């Protein structure tokens, strides 16, 4: 989390390490948890509720719709 | 003694892509660069003969260099020098090293250490060539060095000898071993015949043990002719002829053998006697005829190589006179 955590970062310089880093140790391989066999990542907090608010049917104002300009702005 | 020895090594291939474009040629060139001119694994390696086995050009695992190594098994021409071996040409390098040091200028690079305690040296100044007898101290082939290291004395014909008492017969396999050995002695004898004869006569008289043997009497070309001189005592035999007829499986060797100093050392002659008629200062040695023939044959090998290299290096009378302090010295100690 971002409460004061510090994490190490080193940039490979060797060609063998650089080839290895992008092909084998890229984070795309850790999307599925080896421990649980399920996904690791997803929406957290601001987006889990944001996905619900975006996709819910009725807002307190009315139906959950937006005009073209604001639908474009989502992208 | 030059010979062929099979080696094993692992190379380092800095450019495996360019190396594999011609594996055998590049492998041979790398082996020649690495091992020729340097003693490696108790042998000197004079020339690299083609490889016998090799590994696939692997890739270095424990580093990110990307280089390969590949293991190689190869055979090479190696010069191995033994005890009691005869070297005919040694150049003195420095007299400030009072222990006296020399450098052989033959086909087998050796740096000799002639001790100065004996008075037969310290008379040879720097720049002159004088032969050396290798003592019973083993030649040290320290790996990676450009030449062998050994200690040896200036050759005096050493009027001592050994009698050999045989109690075992030769087998056909041992017969083939000594027939290869006599092939070597035939090559040496042909080389001897190819030289200017008078120089071999002079050097053979100089290094003959017992007396000056009178005069030029009894020509000694030896090659295919069992001619000889002096004729001190007892009827001699041709060890070569004994070998070929033993290859035909006629003669037994169950007897006493010797090459006393009265014989001409480079000659293939020796005495086979049944009950030890020799004037030996040593007890007869009880062992098989393979040992006897091996020892006598290689004795002939080194004596004949000694005289051949002495005749070859001394092509002119001026060089002999330039080293005059050795010839009268050895004539003194006959
Ligand atoms: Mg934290």
């Amino acid at each position: 989390d971002f409460d004061g955590d510090q994490m190490n970062l080193w940039v490979p310089w060797s060609v063998m390490s650089r080839v290895e880093a992008e092909l084998l140790c890229s984070v795309r391989n850790w999307f599925i948890s080896t421990k649980s066999s399920g996904p690791v990542n997803g929406q957290v907090q601001d987006s889990t509720v944001g996905s619900f608010l975006l996709t819910r049917t009725n807002t307190p104002m009315g139906k959950n719709v937006m005009n073209k300009l604001h639908a474009m702005g989502l992208f | 003694m030059i010979d062929q020895k099979i080696f094993e090594t692992t190379l380092n291939i800095d450019d495996p892509t360019n190396f594999c474009t011609n594996v055998e040629a590049h492998l041979l060139k790398e082996l020649e660069n690495i091992y020729v001119g340097k003693c490696f694994k108790n042998s000197f390696i004079l020339n690299i003969t083609g490889v016998i086995q090799r590994s696939p050009c692997f890739i270095m695992r424990t580093n990110n260099s990307g280089r390969g190594y590949m293991h190689v098994r190869f055979s090479a021409v190696v010069s191995y020098l033994n005890a009691f071996d005869l070297i005919a040409a040694v150049k003195i390098i420095k007299n400030d090293s009072n222990i006296i040091l020399g450098e052989s200028l033959l086909t087998e690079p050796v740096t000799i250490v002639i001790p100065s305690s004996e008075s037969q040296n310290n008379v040879a100044e720097v720049g002159q060539i004088v032969p050396v007898q290798l003592a019973n101290s083993s030649v040290y082939y320290i790996p990676g060095r450009q030449q062998a290291s050994a200690t040896g004395s200036i050759f005096i014909p050493k009027h001592t000898f050994s009698v050999y008492h045989v109690q075992e017969e030769l087998t056909q396999e041992q017969a083939l071993n000594l027939t290869k050995l006599v092939n070597i002695i035939e090559m040496l004898l042909e080389s001897r015949s190819k030289k200017d004869f008078k120089q071999i006569c002079f050097f053979e008289k100089l290094y003959y043990t017992y007396s000056i043997s009178s005069d030029e009497i009894l020509d000694l070309k030896i090659w295919k002719g069992p001619k000889g001189k002096e004729m001190s005592r007892l009827k001699p035999c041709n060890v070569l002829s004994f070998l070929y007829d033993a290859l035909k499986n006629k003669n037994s060797s169950l007897g006493f053998w010797a090459r006393p100093p009265n014989l001409l050392k480079s000659s293939p002659l020796a005495y086979q006697q049944d009950q030890n008629s020799f004037n030996a200062t040593e007890l007869p040695i009880i062992c098989s005829a393979e040992v006897m023939f091996v020892t006598l044959l290689k004795e002939i090998i080194n004596y004949l190589q000694f005289i051949n290299d002495l005749c070859d290096t001394f092509n002119n009378e001026q060089l002999i006179k330039r080293h005059e302090n050795i010839w009268m010295l050895i004539e003194q100690r006959k």
